[PDB]
């Protein structure tokens, strides 16, 4: 309707969510960890390292709650994780620069600082981004077990860090996009119930779970070809139209019984063309696949185009309208393996396919069902740092004096930038110290002299590859740590962060409706 | 509706509503005052619960508004007016009339007889439209020195997309004259939109580069279809090729599928008859509309033809008047031995397909029916080239709407601040109410510059000073010369030296919103008889 | 406390949050009442007297405070007026400023002796630099120029407008007339204000200026025995008889005859006392008078007890009520006993000026006291403020310039200094800007512009603001090169002075 609203109300609320987003989770990341527990209006309790869960489970405060689950989602995406970073890498430097400015009063000058600041991220950043070898799995590996631990598991750190490792590399867009950005769509991620890591498999490919759904059908042989309607399916999917009686009980069924019956002659003029696989896009019918299943034909039915199209390049499998009727071959092999490998009688087909598109459906395997998910998650932010790190070999030393490479370079630059913008600048150069100190702070003793002596070692020594171990609080080198901070990692949490600020930065009214 | 209230609809009868109007109008009208410019803070703003828009644009605010009041109806209302009027001043009409109809009702009722009073805003909003319209003193893309080159500069100098002003001054240049589309009734102006334009993350932030020709967009990494013949020629297709189905569209519930399996199996010859037949009547790069299917895309790179097929229709159809090829000549049906002939045939000197920066493109070299032209962008990444490509925007819109305005007036309230002047004088001497009221109507032409510098932190006292600073008893004149800078930078919100560039808007949208903006003023008055229905 | 016990107003809350606080709403008003400054500050005394003033004492002294907080330090000030002139208004607002940091470090959770001592530690380092700042010093406390270029300063340290020509007749009233060798005398040079002409019009008068009436015939001699009385005639008769008047009724005519000769004796007997003026804190008696016109007697018809104070005071004299023949004790000082018409009143006079007993008596004329006054109130500071009773003062930048200079260099240190005492350093050289920020309001700018510049301006011992519009834009002023300087001494008085009590009244929680 008719409405305006004002500025530092406005801006403040930002904080006053944005405070809070930044604030136990600060405890939770890194080594020192602790549960952000949710009181349910039901009465539970919800413990967590991870902000977004209480924030999506509670009333959503509107201005700043709102905004971050998104960033973080973001975040999320962009190499995995860092949901955390960036919700409290925001608010942190939305907070004290703000009010100051803004008694100093001024949207743009802070506006600046943030891309600075994110700048004198950038460099020494990639000045002191540490390379570490793809070449080496194992410099993959100190890493990639790194990023496995950043809170509470250095548990499935060995193992899902190994199926991550040439996944990515195995991981491919469908544009021969590289592979080191690669998506978890194409390093797709489905834990398969049961089983062990004894029982695991490297499924550097992808599973279809849908190839195998029985021993009817094709198994162990080394490629399929996928045959894809068109001829093999000839045309009729519809029913004859009996007549129906409600007096009878068999007229209601055999109206059913006929629309089934056609593509089971489409299924059945597939038996005698043998197949080894036909996907049907369209799908077939229930009494059609056993007809399939009879020629040991397996059936990937109802599925989409690409799933085909990746999985056909992924396991090697032709496109055709029918085995008699040839415009040739797609592929024959992208699959240097065909495993169909079940827990449970639901056969898991799992096929490894050699730098193919596909899904990378990555095999792994928990003590259980249920916790193959943080497995998959320790496989997932395994890959992160393999696409990191095969991204850029380059990524910086860590336990946070990362936090304060920059934080300190702002300093001198707040004193050799400077202009108006350093005060900006300068009260931005503040926001990055909080966070590793927090971590120092968990670990109490002077928490703020070390970060000093820190700030000290900063300038003094160094600024983050030899840094301050977040579980301790002393002055440790982050590469001697063995604490790896992905580069691109640094690149994502506080460019993503510094906007939503730059964001509740520029919106001071919010019109409801 | 304030005091205690025996009646109902926005009756706190006369004054009360009336200033509660002017409460009410003006609430919505301060949206704008900092939302105004780029610069101007955008507001994020739920439309419905958990809707949020982030909008510092008025009149797109104003239609997220919605209208409570007979103030809240006309200023949504008139802004929603000048938004679909022009979309430059859908802020800027908004500002000033929360203070004009803050004004002149005011004296309305101080009539000897009603209408004087608004006609010291009219005449005066004629009084400036006159002087509006004598500017060229600033925004001029009418001409440089350089002409539109320097100008478009101006325009790539006032904005920043890092290194710019240099291929792209130039390539404003191209843009409009690269684009032979005559704008209706002998309109020299030529829509910047259907020029083509491409972008590469690759070469540098300046770089870029006009084609002979329109360049068509040929799908890259999607082909294993041979797209590429050097030749003069291509036959520009409204067509496509499809084997799983293309004479078939009829349902599978025909009781025998004989027919459908059939004809499925001659689909795919035809399509292989059918390259040859567009390439056989002199087309080896025969451009089709193409769109295959992704199992499909595997029938045809597995079993082999050639033709350019998923090109942008909107090239192709540029690309079609550009070369001289006819996208539909003799083609209606679908099939692979339907009949084909010599005038799809595009006509350039040569075309040729150039991979650059990871990027490759049908080129189009010197269409013979249409001078065409497209420029490729560089940027050192993709973010680059919105830049560059919006700054450039910024001239060849200015650009093509000073084809539209002669007249083009300094951007900024600079323009006004002279008016909030001049006019303020031209005030006094006119005596009586419309000296009242033509000083009402200057004095707050001054609050457009104090809130837009606010919005950009460049304020009030600076910028009006230095905006009438510029302007004064020496310099009455608009001419064409700056001892008086009548001309503002918008993103900058302080008044700066381009008196050239695409960042200013020409007269075209400015005379409105004089217009609009004291409408609302007028336009709240009509009351005759207040009265309450029950 | 919880218990019903002991005595505290401080602690808790109020340590940390209140004195700041109560360390803060003063200082807040001390801003702009320091420096060059358009800002200025009604005042009731208790005479519920409407006057203005940017000086702190006159409002001080009527601040009552349930803290000590804002309570105790304003002595520092006034210490450091005990010292010097103005800078006294730099005084507190200067800890205030760095004081409220503290808190910030309570909130960051800093420890008082951590907090304490960096600013203490950097407190030297400041006096160690501020040595550095020395720009300049006084050359010729004789000449004009000279001193009315510093005079200006605490004047600007008070207002910004009238500071030139009071620079001027402040040394056109001659600070030159003592050595200020370690010899300079404020009793000897007094600020007397003549209600009428103007403030321009003001003059100085060397030697005693009491506006207050000479009485009759003027000076016996010019080396004047005085005697200074507070009641030399209270009147020689009672009437108390019969009726009080007559009952017996030529008993009446004895005493009103027999009172006046008495008078006579007592004024001869001033004669005979011997003072070449007699001077009354009580009333004249006109036949006394009259026989003190016979007698040539100087008299003052009545005297201030601040009269008889510079009376008693300088001459050596002693204010008595006198029913008596009269008896010198007060005797003489002053070789010259004058009458003046300054501002065209009766201006009794005393001049013995010695460039030691040197009298150079400033007399303002003007047609308001509380202008006179607030005027008053600079020219105290100026005088004094050229009192520094070092010949050379090592002038360094006035108005502030020499702030930003160690804000940088002590920051810089603070900068080097490692630990919890970094801050503390660091916060020293930090509570430069409160003042450029404080003047840069009343000069209309925001203080990062100032400050960023007042950064960028560097190492300057000039570049500097108060209120100008070189104050506003270009954070740039010659707060050295303009003329504009101060002694080195105050600085450090100011300095110093201010930083213990930040840190003492902090410690004190009680």
């Amino acid at each position: 309707n008719t409405k305006r609203e004002s500025g530092r109300k406005v801006q403040s609320g930002n904080i006053n969510a944005a405070k809070t987003i930044a604030d136990i989770i600060r405890t939770c990341l890194g080594p020192k960890s602790m549960m952000k527990m949710l009181l349910d209006p039901m009465g539970g309790i919800v413990m967590t390292n991870d902000g977004n869960a209480i924030l999506r489970e509670i009333q959503v405060q509107h201005p700043a709650a709102k905004s971050m689950i998104e960033i973080s989602r973001t975040q999320d995406e962009e190499v995995g994780d860092g949901t955390t970073s960036v919700i409290i890498l925001a608010g942190e430097m939305l907070s004290v620069a703000e009010h100051f400015l803004e008694q100093q009063m001024h949207p743009t000058v802070v506006i600046s600082a943030y891309r600075k600041a994110l700048d004198d991220m950038i460099s020494t950043l990639k000045k002191i981004s540490i390379p570490v070898d793809i070449s080496d799995s194992d410099m993959m590996l100190n890493i990639i077990n790194s990023s496995i631990t950043t809170k509470a598991i250095s548990r499935w750190s060995s193992l899902a860090c190994n199926i991550a490792l040439d996944a990515v590399k195995m991981v491919q867009f469908e544009e021969n996009g590289r592979k080191e950005i690669d998506i978890k769509k194409y390093a797709r991620v489905e834990k398969i119930p049961g089983g062990i890591i004894e029982d695991s498999c490297v499924l550097r490919g992808v599973m279809i779970n849908k190839d195998v759904t029985h021993p009817r059908m094709r198994r162990y042989i080394k490629n399929p070809r996928i045959v894809l309607l068109d001829s093999s399916l000839e045309y009729k999917k519809g029913e004859s139209q009996t007549d129906i009686e409600i007096t009878r009980e068999e007229d209601f069924t055999r109206i059913l019984q006929m629309e089934e019956e056609y593509i089971q002659q489409l299924c059945e003029d597939i038996i005698q063309l043998k197949p080894d696989v036909v996907i049907t896009e369209k799908g077939i019918s229930d009494l059609a696949q056993h007809y399939l299943m009879r020629a040991n034909i397996t059936a990937i039915r109802r599925v989409r185009k690409t799933d085909n199209n990746r999985i056909a390049r992924a396991c090697g499998a032709r496109i055709v309208s029918r085995p008699e009727e040839l415009r040739e071959d797609d592929v024959g092999t992208g699959a240097g393996l065909l495993e169909i490998k079940k827990i449970g009688d639901e056969y898991f087909t799992f096929i490894t396919d050699c730098k193919d598109p596909k899904a990378c459906t990555i095999l792994l395997r928990g003590a259980s069902k249920e916790i193959l998910s943080e497995v998959e998650r320790n496989l997932q932010d395994a890959m992160q740092v393999c696409r990191n790190v095969l991204l850029d070999p380059q990524l910086v030393p860590g336990g946070g004096a990362s936090e304060m490479a920059v934080a300190h370079a702002l300093t001198e630059k707040s004193k050799a930038m400077t202009g108006v913008e350093q005060w900006p600048y300068r009260a931005v150069a503040q926001a990055l110290e909080v966070i590793p100190r927090t971590l120092i702070q968990n670990c109490g003793a002077s928490t703020i002299r070390l970060l000093t002596s820190l700030r000290a070692k900063h300038t003094q020594e160094n600024c983050e590859t030899w840094g301050v171990n977040g579980e301790t609080g002393t002055l440790v080198d982050m590469k001697e740590l063995g604490i790896w901070e992905p580069l691109a990692v640094k690149l994502q949490t506080y460019k993503t962060a510094v906007e939503t600020a730059v964001l509740l930065l520029r919106i001071d009214d919010i019109v409801s409706g | 509706m304030e005091g205690p209230l025996s009646v109902f609809g926005d009756r706190s009868t006369g004054e009360t509503i009336r200033s509660q109007n002017v409460m009410a109008a003006a609430s919505i009208a301060n949206i704008v005052k900092s939302s105004l410019g780029p610069v101007g803070l955008d507001k994020m703003l739920v439309d419905d619960i958990g809707d949020v828009t982030i909008t510092n644009d008025g009149a797109t605010i104003l239609k997220l508004l919605e209208v409570e009041h007979p103030a809240a109806k006309v200023l949504c209302e008139l802004a929603d007016l000048q938004d679909k009027e022009v979309g430059d001043g859908t802020t800027s009409v908004v500002i000033i009339a929360a203070e004009l109809l803050k004004n002149a009702d005011e004296l309305v009722k101080q009539k000897i007889h009603p209408t004087s009073v608004i006609s010291g805003y009219r005449l005066a909003c004629k009084e400036a439209v006159r002087y509006i319209n004598e500017n060229l003193i600033v925004n001029t893309d009418e001409l440089g020195r350089d002409c539109l080159i320097n100008a478009a500069k101006t325009s790539m100098s006032s904005k920043i997309i890092g290194i710019n002003g240099d291929f792209f001054a130039n390539m404003v240049v191209d843009a409009v004259l690269a684009i032979k589309y005559t704008d209706i009734r002998g309109q020299p102006r030529y829509p910047v939109n259907s020029v083509n334009i491409l972008k590469a993350h690759g070469r540098s932030q300046m770089e870029s580069m006009l084609i002979s020709g329109y360049a068509l967009n040929c799908v890259v990494g999607s082909q294993g279809m041979p797209k590429r013949i050097v030749n003069a020629k291509i036959a520009c297709l409204d067509f496509s090729l499809q084997k799983t189905k293309m004479k078939l569209g009829v349902q599978v519930v025909i009781t025998d599928p004989e027919k459908l399996d059939q004809i499925r199996q001659r689909e795919s010859d035809i399509t292989k008859e059918r390259i040859q037949k567009i390439l056989a009547t002199g087309a080896n790069v025969i451009l089709t509309t193409g769109g295959i299917d992704d199992m499909c895309l595997k029938y045809f790179v597995e079993a082999g033809a050639m033709a350019v097929r998923r090109v942008l229709k909107r090239d192709l159809k540029r690309i079609a008047k550009a070369s001289g090829a006819t996208i539909l000549s003799t083609l209606a049906n679908l099939e692979g031995e339907e009949t084909f002939e010599a005038a799809m045939l595009g006509q350039a000197e040569e075309v040729v397909q150039e991979r650059i920066c990871d990027d490759e493109l049908i080129l189009i070299k010197n269409t013979k029916a249409r001078t065409s032209a497209s420029i490729i962008l560089r940027g050192a990444n993709d973010f680059m080239c919105d830049e560059m490509e919006r700054s450039l925007h910024d001239a060849l819109c200015v650009v093509k709407r000073v084809l539209e305005s002669k007249s083009v007036v300094p951007g900024g309230g600079a323009v006004e601040a002279a008016l909030s002047i001049y006019l303020e004088n031209y005030a006094t001497s006119m005596g009586s109410r419309e000296q009242l009221a033509i000083a009402e109507f200057a004095r707050s032409l001054l609050v457009i510059p104090n809130t837009l510098a606010v919005n950009a932190a460049q304020d009030s006292t600076d910028l009006v000073a230095k905006l009438r600073a510029f302007h004064n008893e020496a310099q009455v004149n608009p001419e064409r010369k700056n001892l008086k800078w009548i001309g503002l930078d918008l993103s900058n919100g302080k008044p700066r030296d381009n008196k050239q560039a695409g960042v200013f808007e020409p007269t075209i949208v400015k005379v409105k919103s004089l217009k609009f903006a004291t409408e609302a003023a007028i336009t709240i008055l009509r009351i005759d008889d207040l009265i309450k229905l029950h | 406390m919880l218990k019903e016990g002991a005595k505290h107003f401080s602690g808790l809350e109020e340590a940390v949050y209140r004195n700041i606080q109560a360390c803060k709403e003063l200082a807040q008003t001390t801003r702009t009442a320091y420096g060059p400054n358009g800002m200025n500050k009604m005042v009731i005394n208790h005479l519920e007297k409407l006057f203005v003033t940017n000086d702190a004492a006159t409002i001080l002294r009527e601040l009552e405070v349930q803290h000590p907080a804002a309570k105790m330090i304003v002595m520092a000030s006034h210490m450091q007026e005990q010292e010097v002139g103005d800078g006294t208004n730099f005084v507190l607002v200067f800890a205030g400023a760095l004081l409220e940091l503290a808190e910030e470090l309570l909130r960051i959770g800093l420890s008082v002796s951590e907090v304490i001592e960096g600013y203490e530690i950097a407190c030297r380092k400041a006096h160690e630099i501020l040595p550095n700042l020395v720009c300049c010093s006084a050359k010729n406390l004789r000449d004009i120029d000279e001193v009315s270029s510093l005079l200006r300063t605490s004047i600007m340290s008070k207002q910004y407008g009238n500071e030139v020509f009071l620079a001027k007749l402040i040394a056109q009233a001659c600070v030159s007339i003592f050595p200020d060798s370690g010899h300079f005398n404020v009793d000897n040079i007094r600020v007397c204000k003549i209600l009428g002409s103007g403030i321009s019009s003001s003059s100085v008068l060397h030697g005693m200026v009491f506006k207050k009436e000479t009485e009759g015939d003027v000076t016996s001699v010019k080396d004047a025995k005085i005697a200074v009385y507070s009641c030399p005639f209270d009147g020689m008769i009672t009437e108390t008889k019969g009726t009080v008047l007559i009952k017996t009724a030529e008993e009446l005519m004895n005493f009103s005859k027999g009172e006046e000769n008495l008078m006579d004796a007592q004024v001869k007997a001033i004669a005979d006392t011997g003072a070449n003026v007699v001077v009354t804190g009580g009333k004249v008696a006109d036949m006394a008078l009259h026989y003190a016109n016979k007698y040539n007697i100087m008299l003052v018809r009545l005297n201030s007890k601040w009269d008889l104070r510079r009376l008693c005071k300088t001459v050596g004299a002693t204010a008595l009520p006198r029913l008596t023949p009269p008896v010198l004790e007060e005797m003489g000082h002053c070789d010259s006993v004058y009458l003046s018409e300054v501002g065209d009143t009766q201006v009794v006079v005393f001049k013995h000026e010695k460039e030691d007993g040197a009298i150079s008596t400033i007399v303002l004329r003007g047609s308001t006291d509380n202008l006179m006054d607030d005027i008053e109130r600079a020219v105290d500071d100026g005088v004094n403020t050229f009192k520094v009773l070092t010949r050379d003062k090592r002038l360094v930048p006035g108005g502030g310039a020499t702030e930003i200079e160690l804000a940088k260099q002590i920051t810089s240190y603070g900068e080097t200094c490692p630990g919890l005492e970094q801050y503390a350093i660091k916060k020293f050289a930090e509570a430069f800007e409160a003042i450029p920020r404080a003047l840069a309001e009343n000069s209309g700018v925001k203080a990062n512009e100032v400050i960023s510049k007042l950064y960028a301006v560097h190492q300057e011992g000039n570049k500097n603001v108060g209120l100008d519009i070189e104050a506003e834009v270009p954070a740039v002023k010659d707060m050295l090169e303009a003329g504009i300087l101060d002694t080195y001494l105050g600085k450090y008085w100011a300095i110093k002075l201010a930083t213990n009590a930040a840190v003492t009244v902090l410690r004190v929680d009680q």
